[PDB]
């Protein structure tokens, strides 16, 4: 059995002063998540690019909580629907950082790309990335993932660039609203959102105000 | 370079004066064939360097300018680097070639309009507004020439006053221009008359063009 008592007011009231209807309660999902002991416990993923876009490293910085061990290994894996486009295979232990060392539970992992597809609100290319936390000998403990859309956002001589090309920004701002249901989103309001958004040819949305 | 005794005026009296070097190459085709050739850089440097040793102790004289309406060559970023080395105490600015190219401390266009933008090929006249936070652009726009007053004219000059007033770089401008370029000629009887282009018998003429 869980107890929840949930205040209505606190001192985090004080930094969420939104022009918008002031409810309380428990609005989004409640879930139960299993991990391993030892388990990844973060991953970041940056992508760059050469100067006209034609290659790009995918860079996976991935972290672990447990005990360290010499055959830990972590492989990420790059997806293009049922096709493999690159893969890495590396132990932990990241580059030295200072005079007392370096991390000892993290690895990077660095994946060439050939002429990725890139990713932009006009044509959202995305590339699936599988992030596998295994023995050497390829027993699989545990493996999250990602959606991965290559693109970079740049702002150069005053202008904002996505894949170097400068942006026109059609926003909308955008509160969690439903009339019947209040402050809590359902997947079918967000998807009936996002088409009447693009097809009124918008490319852009902020998340007012968080 | 104007009459010597115009600088002493302008002192005496108080108005800011550009100084402007005697090069004008416009007929030429492109404009700037004389100005790129490095064969006539000594008769243009010329034409600068005994400028500013003549006016360089004048205090009307605020700012330097290279010419006009001689596209822009090799020999303009020459001689503005001159000038620049020689007397450090005024900006020196030159229109050709696009009104702000590496030649110019100002930007210095003729006739860009306030709100309306006139894309010409490779020298193009941006609406003033707008051509003042292009990309990388920093510097202060001040018009050569604009409001061109000839016969009846000077419709929507206050678009102009209300722009430099509203935009800080927006530092106004020269209008063209003061004095109508009219000759006296005189009919059967002795009563003179204003005369134009092409009223001395030569031609080709641009006509009222001149007034
Ligand atoms: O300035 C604003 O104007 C809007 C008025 O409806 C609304 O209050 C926004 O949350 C606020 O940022
Ligand atoms: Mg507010
Ligand atoms: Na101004
Ligand atoms: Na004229």
């Amino acid at each position: 059995r869980l107890a929840v008592m949930v205040l209505r007011w606190s001192d985090g009231s004080y930094l969420e002063d939104q022009d918008m209807w002031r409810m309380s309660g428990i609005f989004r999902d409640v879930s139960l998540l299993h991990k391993p002991t030892t388990q990844i416990s973060d991953f970041h993923v940056a992508t760059r690019f050469n100067d006209d876009f034609s290659r790009a490293v995918l860079e996976a910085e991935v972290q672990m909580c447990g005990e360290l061990r010499d055959y830990l290994r972590v492989t990420v894996s790059l997806w293009q629907g049922e096709t493999q486009v690159a893969s890495g295979t590396a132990p932990f232990g990241g580059e030295i950082i200072d005079e007392r060392g370096g991390y000892a539970d993290r690895v990077t992992l660095r994946l060439n790309v050939e002429n990725p597809k890139l990713w932009s609100a006009e044509i959202p290319n995305l590339y699936r990335a599988v992030v596998e936390l295994h023995t050497a000998d390829g027993t699989l403990i545990e493996a999250e993932a990602c959606d991965v859309g290559f693109r970079e956002v740049r702002i150069e001589n005053g202008l904002l660039l996505l894949n170097g090309k400068p942006l026109l920004i059609r926003g909308v701002n955008r509160h969690e609203h439903h009339p019947l249901h209040g402050q809590v989103m359902d997947e079918q309001t967000m998807v009936q959102d996002i088409l009447l958004m693009k097809q009124n040819n918008f490319n852009a949305v902020r998340c007012s105000h968080y | 370079p104007n009459h010597p005794l115009w600088y002493t005026l302008c002192d005496r009296y108080g108005l800011y004066v550009v100084d402007e070097a005697n090069i004008e190459t416009h007929g030429m085709v492109p404009m700037n064939r004389l100005t790129d050739d490095p064969r006539w850089l000594p008769a243009m440097s010329e034409r600068v360097t005994r400028m500013v040793q003549r006016d360089r102790n004048h205090p009307s004289v605020i700012i330097w300018s290279l010419g006009n309406e001689s596209g822009h060559g090799a020999n303009h970023d020459a001689l503005y680097r001159w000038i620049k080395s020689v007397d450090p105490s005024r900006p020196v600015q030159y229109e050709g070639g696009g009104a702000d190219t590496t030649a110019t401390d100002i930007i210095c266009p003729m006739y860009a309009r306030v709100d309306e933008d006139q894309p010409f090929p490779a020298v193009p006249k941006w609406s003033i507004k707008k051509w003042l936070s292009l990309p990388g652009e920093t510097r202060p726009l001040i018009l050569c020439e604009y409001a061109h007053a000839m016969g009846n004219s000077l419709g929507g000059f206050a678009k102009y006053w209300q722009a430099f007033r509203q935009y800080p770089r927006l530092q106004g401008g020269f209008v063209w221009d003061w004095v109508d370029q009219s000759l006296i000629k005189y009919d059967e009887n002795g009563n003179p008359w204003s005369a134009y282009g092409g009223d001395f018998g030569d031609t080709p003429n641009d006509r009222q063009f001149c007034m």
